[PDB]
RNA sequence: GGUGAAAAGAACCCCGGGAGGGGAGUGAAAUAGAGCCUGAAACCGUGGGCUUACAAGCAGUCACGGCCCCGCAAGGGGUUGU
RNA sequence: UCGGGGCUUAAGCCCAGCGCCGAAGCUGCGGGUCUGGGGGAUGACCCCAGGCGGUAGGGGAGCGUUCCCGAUGCCGAUGAAGGCCGACCCGCGAGGGCGGCUGGAGGUAAGGGAAGUGCGAAUGCCGGCAUGAGUAACGAUAAAGAGGGUGAGAAUCCCUCUCGC
RNA sequence: ACCGGAGCGCUGUCUCGGCGAGGGACCCGGUGAAAUUGAACUGGCCGUGAAGAUGCGGCCUACCCGUGGCAGGACGAAAAGA
RNA sequence: AGCGGCACGCGAGCUGGGUUCAGAACGUCGUGAGACAGUUCGGUCUCUAUCCGCCACGGGCGCAGGAGGCUUGAGGGGGGCUC
């Protein structure tokens, strides 16, 4: 019984491969430094999957405010008053619908402003 | 083997950098007056000449 | 059409026959003759050679003529080498590998029309 | 292993200020052609199981072949004598096909000799009578020769 | 949905004072809107934040003892060869770089913020370019 | 250690000092051309697509954007300015 | 140089109220999981409550290799194995197919046995190829020059004038 | 031709160096290697952190590649600390 | 005729006088082999700078018409003595 080291190897070497193709580095060649590559870069997606999210919420909220004070006030004010006021939902980024049709935006503005008045 | 002792792979990159610079330059040339090839600047060309008449002997 | 020659197997490391063949890289022939010839290295002779050689395959073989022809590719590709061994002092085992190439002009059509 | 190989017993390094790395003899498995770790030797995989236990399977094997009813056991035989031929009309006689199997019990070499060459039949008989045998295939063929002799190998 | 992306909008150009003015707070609004920041179109990669000409630096007032306890200081390569120049002189000569360095710290460093540093033009005057609109705020 | 079922292992011409190629011709295959089966990985290089000359970097990941090619659409791919 | 700028009725400190950002924490929606519980005679299965950072380490399940039985069967000239590629499907995953290109003669299902069984490192073993780099070096400071010859090609081989040790 | 101290003559040992010669070094043609090498897209300052940073923070500086040349450093290579 | 730091600055820049290699000696301890924060004499310090850096010299593009000559000084570097 010979177990020959066979293909298997080069197989999985050359899925690795595939995957770090695209890298510099003699990374994008060495299955060896292409390998540590993908692992770094798992990594980095991971916590940028989290990290995204943040990033977008943030993005969102600096819009929101834009908007809010072209109107009238700040934002904490008016983000008090949904949470207070009424309107329990908004989804932050569809308030950066704002962006677009300004009108049901101002709505809302002037509703959270007559809010805690 | 002393002292100077490369640390690192240089990249084939700079590699070819450093080969950036070599590049094998071209000549240049000029035709030979009253006849036709072409000898190199303020030269004599071996069959033809300049104005005097020397040399020519090429078979 | 396109007239591939080549010459394998010959003496030269490729660095230097790789530089003196993209000096005419691609070019009339009356010019790439004339460079050729006319400077000073010695890959100069060599690649002078298979492309004579080239216009050897173009002219009586396949028809077309110098006047419509210029230069199609080119290269020069390594073969293996020699490796030779070298001493040194203290009687260090020392190499000197002995590197060949493969010129490869080919040429072709100038107009079409 | 690495004992047994036609190279060395030296160091072929000092070991210390070499500027190479630390070995000793060429026959060592992280060497080239040099012996391996524990490897291939010879052994025995047999080993020595209960007759009872066994015998269960002698007799469970035809048990099972016999819960499905493919064993005949024929005084004697049409093809009495030895001919291919003679043992093909009988197979017709006894509608054995062409698709069938004979671990082909019976005491005759006359009958083991016409079915030997058979292919979809190999033929087995009792002496050594094996339950691989009888898996593999299919048909106890016989007369009251191998059931009188498969009687005594499992009554008790 | 996916949030909503700007085209090559308008730059806007706009006009601001600079007397009366705290150092501190000016640049303070002034950097921020090189940044779309008070834009409600505002991009993060896009740079589109509006250019900020200012009129009459030579007389931006600050607190403190500052104008002349206040020293910027400069660094040539060559060693011994930290300079350091007081406010106090750098109003008498060449005032606007009182101005121009102090925003110059208060947006972020990423190639953009240069090129957005660009988009501002300081004058000791008031007077200018009279480009085009430059409409005053406050 | 492996050309090919078989030596049928390349007559002729052509460039060439030869070395080696380029038509012809040999065979299913010359991607079998003679240390020639099947030739992987690094490895050097010919051409093409994307981007790069005011920028500070473990070389990637998130998103936006542009440029280049399949896709009926709506979607996919490669590249990289921020 | 306070993390830097810049803050002086403060961007500093003391006091109080209100407010918003905010982490993978907590809640909302969808999927995997385990451990309990139930309807399940129903194993299957949905539902229900609780849990799933994690080296050494103890523990369970599986992928792939090599051979064997399964092999007088079975697949392969319309092409076996290896490779080139791939944006599609399957399993969370190690992997598995299918598709096209290569190539040429083997491979072996479902179900089971067995072992030299799966490498990235050991200044590891053998092999091949880059690196510095067109750089160091090209063996004594006695020393070279012209004319002519040959031949595809001569500083470098041959012939005489010279010059040197 | 062994190890101290002295004096006399002499002198680029010195003040304190200046010039010249050749053989290298430099450019052109031919040949053309070594140890070292985790990968490199490798800047200072002030901080930091297993206490000595290009890489981490902070700031400032920096158009892309070389050639001659200089050795501060890359805890420089060489020697699995004598 | 300052003091101090900078791996008690500086050996991939020199020195190699000091220092603690193997020889030999004097004192000295030790029966001894040897030994001594004692001493005397002798003692192989490696040519090729790859990256940062630093002194100088260019090539590529740039400078949002093209070419020749003349230039403002942003920002630096030298310089500063004394009897």
């Amino acid at each position: 019984p010979r177990a020959k080291t066979g293909v298997v190897r080069r197989r999985k070497h050359k899925k690795i491969l595939k995957l770090a193709k695209g890298y510099w580095g003699l990374r994008s060649k060495s299955f060896r430094k292409a390998r540590e590559t993908l692992f770094a870069a798992g990594n980095y997606a991971y916590a940028h999957r989290k990290r995204r999210k943040r990033d977008f919420r943030r993005l969102w909220i600096v819009r929101i405010n834009a908007a809010c004070r072209q109107h009238g006030l700040n934002y904490s004010t008016f983000i008090h008053g949904l949470k207070k006021a009424g309107i329990e939902v908004d989804r932050k980024n569809l308030a950066d619908l704002a962006v677009r049709e300004p009108q049901v935006f101002a709505e809302l503005v002037e509703r959270a402003k007559a809010a805690q008045g | 083997a002393k002292h100077p002792v490369p640390k690192k792979k240089t990249s084939k990159a700079r590699r070819d950098a450093r080969r950036s610079h070599h590049a094998l330059t071209p000549p240049t040339l000029v035709p030979c007056p009253e006849c036709k090839a072409m000898k190199p600047p303020h030269t004599v060309c071996p069959e033809c000449g300049y104005y005097a008449g020397r040399k020519v002997l090429e078979v | 059409m396109e007239a591939k020659a080549i010459a394998r197997y010959v003496r030269i490391s490729p660095r230097k026959v790789r530089l003196v063949v993209d000096l005419i890289r691609g070019k009339s022939l009356e010019e790439a003759r004339n460079i050729l010839r006319y400077t000073n290295k010695r890959g100069a002779y060599f690649v002078a050679k298979v492309l004579e050689s080239a216009a050897a395959n173009a002219v009586n073989n396949h028809d077309m003529l110098e006047d419509r022809l210029y230069v199609k590719a080119a290269y020069v590709d390594e073969g293996p080498a020699l490796k030779r061994v070298l001493p040194r002092a203290r009687g260090r085992a020392d190499i000197i590998k002995k590197r060949t190439s493969h010129i490869t002009v080919i040429l072709g059509e100038k107009h079409g029309k | 292993t690495r004992g047994e190989v036609a190279y060395s017993g030296r160091k072929i390094w000092p070991q210390k200020h070499t500027g190479r790395a630390r070995h000793g003899d060429i026959g060592a498995p992280i060497f080239v052609g040099g012996g391996v770790v524990f490897g291939p030797k010879p052994r025995d995989y047999s080993y020595t199981l209960p007759k009872k236990v066994r015998k269960k399977g002698l007799a469970m094997a035809v048990a099972d072949r016999a819960r499905e009813g493919k064993l005949l056991l024929v005084e004697a035989f049409a093809g009495v004598n030895g001919k291919t031929k003679e043992f093909l009309a009988w197979a017709k006689e006894a509608g054995l096909d062409g698709s069938e199997s004979v671990l082909l019990v019976t005491g005759n070499e006359l009958v083991r000799r016409a079915a030997r060459n058979l292919p979809w039949v190999v033929t087995l008989a009792p002496e050594g009578l094996n339950v691989y045998d009888i898996v593999r295939t299919e048909r106890l063929v016989m007369d009251l020769d191998a059931w009188e002799v498969f009687q005594n190998r499992i009554g008790g | 949905m996916k949030t909503y992306v700007p085209k090559q909008v308008e730059p806007r150009w706009v006009l601001i004072d600079a007397e009366g003015k705290t150092l501190g707070r000016l640049a303070t609004k002034i950097a921020t809107l090189l940044r779309g920041k008070h834009r409600p179109d505002w991009t993060p990669n896009v740079a589109m934040g509006d250019f900020v000409v200012v009129v009459n630096a030579d007389k931006i007032r600050v607190t403190g003892k500052k104008l002349e306890q206040k020293i910027y200081t400069r660094y040539s390569g060559y060693p011994g060869g930290l300079k350091k120049i007081p406010l106090e002189k750098m109003l008498a000569t060449h005032p606007e770089r009182v101005l121009e360095h102090a925003v110059k710290g208060m947006l972020p460093k990423g190639p953009l913020g240069r090129r957005l540093f660009k988009r501002l033009k300081v004058y000791a005057g008031p007077d200018h370019p009279h480009q085009a609109q430059r409409p005053e705020k406050l």
